RNA sequence: GUUCUUUGUAAAGUGCCUUCGAAGAGUCGAGUUGUUUGGGAAUGCAGCUCUAAGUGGGUGGUAAAUUCCAUCUAAAGCUAA
RNA sequence: GUUUGACCUCAAAUCAGGUAGGAGUACCCGCUGAACUUAAGCAUAUCAAUAAGCGGAGGAAAAGAAACCAACCGGGAUUGCCUUAGUAACGGCGAGUGAAGCGGCAAAAGCUCAAAUUUGAAAUCUGGUACCUUCGGUGCCCGAGUUGUAAUUUGGAGAGGG
């Protein structure tokens, strides 16, 4: 019931005939980058991070770069990591030991799997892999086992939530009362 | 260091020593021309932090700009349209006087590139700025990789296009929920979201 | 500390903890010995501004409330007026 | 009505799952064995959040088998109906 | 002199047996503004000379108070070109001296006492007592005649 | 790949302790006018007036006062896809 | 010494060497700025932060490594697409207008100054000139420069002493 076509919309119309050709040029650019970058992946190793926004906090997700604490714990430096093929993010901070240990083991696996060539010479041929993302996939952590013993205590979670709500709602009043005391 | 003392002292503008210096220097600048070459900065600390370096190819121009609002140059203040436009002496010129001064100075000195500018003084009638410029044909700046970027041709009339700090401010280019309509370009976002995207297989 | 439920005073799922590090762009603007020395000396040189001269008279005559009001008007906000009046109180109690 | 400045539909994300289904979240392979084995010492835990469900409701009957339900929110009648079968509701965030 | 010092240093140290014993300890004036303001606040300076004529006078207005506070004997000298002469520049805007030979220690001390007595002890009051209330000669004659 | 030069005992990275840790002003910000925005007790900009601070400052989409918390570090700058 | 010079500021040269203009302007960065129309007639409004007009660039431009988003178990430069959404919100609450965070994706890249005493050595740089292996190098001579050119340091840190 609301169609926004009172302006000169016919001037500003984009039709995506260029879809297929753009896909082809994107593939060709990836191939050319691969040739120019030959022994290396085309993708930097990214960390695992937990998403924000309660709708999405259940999921774990790939991030921008590893922290400096994670990098030092792994036992190499940020600059050498950036040369080796690792993304680093100076502004991400670590408040979760699970994520910390996960990304540390990620870096350990990467270090063990890679093969670095010396600066001076030899350069043995290595048969490039194109996807560190596929080589080191993101893993959703496992919350609990499939089956378990039931244990009931009789506090009825409904009432528990109601009491939490009530104390949140009536916090300030009781504090001001105890103040007036 | 003395630049720190200079900074903290130039912050104290309503003290006796600074209002004396102001009262003298404004008279000097008003007896001089509207645009004129300054042998050295009045404010070396400000110039130093804005990017001046006391060596060859760095130039300072003092410039004067008339104060007040914008008047639309229609004959006899008549606009010949709906009455809702406004009173005519109440228009504000989105670009700042600093930008006006930068652009006039760059028009006088077209071989130079405008690096920056800073307020020095003002009167009821006039405001006074010192503009820092660079010579990209000078070899000391074509070398010296910290300033060889100004010699590339995408930095022609930065002041006219709105790439100096006053230009970025007047365009409203910063990050946040406040600068949502003008973050990558006001007209860019307008053209982007007043645009009908239609794919091959219609969605 | 969290509770492990979706509501309450401290809601959310329990993770262990980390205290990663104190960042250095948190102690910004903190007073250094050099800043203290420079600013004290520049005050000794430049002295007072006219509204500060008014404030020192009005704290002695009129009290701190008129000072806070007129300083809120000459400056922008009450938060800055409070600190300006505290500064002037300290200048008075020192020189006197 | 009243207003809401800067509304964003992630504060309000709270999809619902009635008790009637409640075993679709268990795969089919596992479902019929857990049904026949009405073991209280070993019952299948059902994580509703990972399935994409915030609250649990009680529209219909489940069998009398134990089950461990993990959810952020529930209804009184849902908790009642599960406790009847002999299932606890563990709260999560 | 730097060039001959450098070639002598290379001749003595690269082939011979010494590290910095070739060129001895030098004594000289300090002439940079920032360098001198940093020498003060460490209290290494025995004397400071400050040019009366400077473009931005705000470059130097703080220096006398700073020298007073850190306890340094300062003087205000007529001429920045006069300093540039003794330091191989066109201008200097300051000059300092923090150490001397023993032959000149006593002259330096007597000079500092002279400077104190003649400059500061004579002009210690000058933090008050504004200047610049002078008039033109025509206005002065007008005021004189109107007075008498 | 094949030689030319080993530049250098010259620069860089790393562990622990100790003292420090400078960080942009007619600027931020506030009042008013005009304009603009979905921005609503006022989103951004500009003009006039006022004009700061350093355990400080900005933001936290309902205007203020009080107590906390969270997150960034402006008023200078470069950069491919 | 009523002399002889140094500096500062301002000028002049068909002085040595270079540089700007104008065109094009599909796209790009700003400035300035209508009405027809639609709303009943119409001042708000809409057409529209459009057209015309002005200045300025490139092969892309602009933006860009947070004075960000958030309120999560926290994410993590910018740009563009799908979606968020014809939604929150605005409006003679009428005609009508109208975003953003999240999520998936494409592409992925990080950094630099000022503010710090080299002070046991302005260690820096343009030009002129003679050679050379000439998108430049070495030497030499005028000069710039201490009202601060180099190295070192940029908040993620970092410096000094040990």
């Amino acid at each position: 019931l609301k169609n926004h076509f009172r302006k000169h919309w016919q001037e500003r119309v984009k039709v995506h005939f260029d879809q297929a050709g753009k896909k082809v040029s994107r593939r060709n650019a990836r191939a050319t980058r691969a040739a120019k970058i030959a022994p290396r992946p085309l993708d930097l190793l990214r960390p695992v991070v937990r998403a924000p926004t309660v709708k999405y906090n259940r999921k774990v997700r790939a991030g921008r770069g590893f922290t400096l604490a994670e990098v030092k714990a792994a036992g190499l430096t940020a600059a050498y990591a950036r040369t080796i093929g690792i993304a680093v993010d100076h502004r991400r901070q670590n408040r979760n030991q699970e994520i910390f240990d996960a990304n540390v083991q990620r870096l350990k696996e990467y270090q063990s799997k890679i093969i670095v060539f010396p600066r001076n010479g030899k350069a043995p041929e290595a048969e490039q892999v194109l996807s560190a993302a596929a080589t080191f996939p993101i893993a959703q952590p496992a919350t609990d086992v499939e089956a378990r013993a039931v244990q009931d205590n009789g506090e009825s979670a409904f009432r528990t939530l109601r009491l939490a709500r009530s104390e949140k709602k009536f916090r300030g009043i009781r504090e001001k009362r105890a103040r007036e005391k | 260091g003395a630049y720190k003392y200079l900074e903290e002292l130039q912050r104290k503008k309503q003290s006796d020593v600074l209002r004396f210096l102001q009262r003298v220097r404004v008279w000097e600048y008003r007896q001089k021309n509207v645009i004129h070459r300054a042998a050295r900065p009045t404010r070396p600390d400000k110039a130093r932090r804005l990017g001046y370096k006391a060596k060859q190819g760095f130039v300072i121009y003092r410039v004067r700009v008339r104060r007040g609002n914008r008047k639309r140059p229609v004959p006899k203040g008549a606009t010949y349209g709906k009455p809702t436009n406004q009173g005519v002496n109440e228009l504000k010129y989105q670009r700042s006087l600093r930008a006006t001064a930068e652009e006039r100075v760059g028009r006088r000195a077209a071989n130079l590139r405008v690096l920056n500018s800073y307020w020095v003084n003002q009167d009821s009638t006039y405001k006074y700025f010192e503009v820092i410029l660079v010579d990209p044909q000078h070899k000391a700046i074509r070398r010296d990789a910290r300033y060889n970027w100004i010699c590339d041709p995408v930095h022609k009339h930065r002041e006219a296009r709105g790439l100096t700090a006053t230009g970025k401010k007047s365009r409203g280019i910063n990050k946040g929920h406040k600068f949502n309509n003008t973050k990558a370009g006001r007209r860019k976002t307008w053209k982007r979201q007043n645009t009908l995207s239609l794919w091959r297989y219609r969605k | 500390v969290k509770t492990g439920i979706a509501i309450g005073l401290n809601k959310g799922k329990k993770v262990t903890s980390m205290t990663p590090a104190p960042k250095i762009s948190y102690k910004k603007g903190a007073a250094s010995n050099r800043t203290k020395f420079v600013r004290s000396l520049v005050r000794e040189i430049a002295g007072l501004s006219p509204y500060e001269r008014r404030l020192i008279d009005l704290i002695r005559n009129s009290g701190e409330k008129r000072a806070r009001k007129v300083a809120k008007k000459r400056l922008g906000s009450f938060t800055r007026a409070k600190a300006k009046v505290e500064e002037m109180n300290n200048i008075i109690a020192a020189s006197r | 009505g009243m207003r809401y400045f800067h509304k964003q539909q992630a504060h309000f994300w709270k999809p619902v799952l009635n008790l009637d289904k409640l075993w679709t979240l268990i795969p089919e392979d596992k479902r019929d064995q857990y049904l026949k084995s009405a073991s209280k010492e070993t019952a299948p835990v059902i994580d509703t959040l990972a399935a994409g469900y915030g609250k649990i409701l009680g529209k219909g009957r489940i069998p009398n088998v134990p089950v461990i339900v993990k959810a952020r929110f529930v209804s009184k009648l849902a908790e009642e109906k599960i406790r009847a079968a002999g299932g606890v509701v563990e709260l999560i965030a | 002199e730097k060039k001959e010092r450098l070639t002598k240093e290379a001749a003595a140290v690269a082939e011979g047996k010494s590290k910095q014993d070739a060129s001895p300890k030098p004594y000289a004036v300090k002439y940079g503004l920032n360098h001198v303001v940093a020498l003060i606040e460490n209290k290494k300076a025995k004397l400071v000379l400050i040019a009366n004529d400077v473009d931005p006078i705000e470059l130097v207005v703080f220096l006398p108070a700073l020298c007073k506070k850190m306890g340094v004997p300062y003087a205000i000298v007529k001429g920045k070109a006069r300093l540039g002469t003794l330091v191989n520049q066109k201008t200097s805007a300051v000059a300092a001296l923090t150490e001397v030979r023993a032959e000149d220690e006593a002259a330096l001390a007597k000079l500092v006492s002279t400077i104190d007595a003649n400059f500061a002890d004579k002009y210690d009051e000058v933090k008050k007592h504004w200047g610049g209330g002078i008039l033109g000669n025509k206005a002065q004659a007008k005021m004189d005649k109107r007075a008498k």
